Order: structure tokens, then sequence, then C-alpha cells
């Protein structure tokens, strides 16, 4: 089965582009990473950094996580990222996203 | 190693 550490790369890492070009980024990128198959996924981030830098963040500033667990860290630096958010319109399988780019800290959960 | 599995909020 897909790794979680494999799931993160396909659900959040966009390497490939330095942000969003255009407003449809994130309805072309939910469909692609295979995000909208069962249900649309109703928020979701990309981040537009080298998977090493972001791997990294595993090493940098350790914090709470939302929900209280104490496996997540904070980047030190500020990354290129992308929110995509779910419009009053989308009605599944036609999942309609706002494109949202952004500089900010990261908090990801860490495991191994 | 220890790596990413989960996004969790950005700051």
């Amino acid at each position: 089965k897909e790794t979680a550490a494999a799931k993160f790369e396909r659900q959040h890492m966009d390497s490939s582009t330095s942000a969003a070009s255009s407003s449809n980024y994130c309805n072309q990128m939910m469909k692609s990473r295979n995000l909208t198959k069962d249900r649309c996924k109703p928020v979701n981030t990309f981040v537009h950094e080298s998977l090493a830098d972001v791997q990294a963040v595993c090493s940098q500033k350790n914090v709470a996580c939302k929900n209280g667990q104490t496996n997540c860290y904070q980047s030190y630096s500020t990354m290129s990222i992308t929110d995509c958010r779910e419009t009053g319109s989308s009605k599944y399988p036609n999942c309609a996203y706002k494109t949202t780019q952004a500089n900010k800290h990261i908090i990801v959960a860490c495991e191994g | 190693p220890y790596v990413p599995v989960h996004f969790d909020a950005s700051v």
C-alpha cells in the first residue's frame, strides 16, 4: 500500500513550479494527484519547494500539532505554498477549488 | 529516517 511518506509527497509536494500560475492550479492539481477520487477533499495545501527542504523540517522547531500530538515541527523559514479550498460550486465529481498563493511557515507531523 | 507524514498547518 502507499506509504504515509509517499502519500505526503503526492498530496502536498509540487517542486515543479515556484507558485500557482493561474486560477486553475487547484482544480488541475487536486484532480491529477487523485485527491478527488472518492470525494472532494475540502482543503489541501501544496508546497513549492524541494523535497529535501521539506524533509529537513523534521529536524527544525518541535511544536504541538493542532490536535495536541507532540511530533509536529515548524519550518524555520517561510515557504512558497498554494492553498486549495473548495468553492460553493464544488459538487462531486466536479470538485471545484479556489487557488490562494502564499509564503508562510509550514507545520508538519513527522514519523520514523 | 524521520520524514513528514501529515501537513498540519501554515503559519
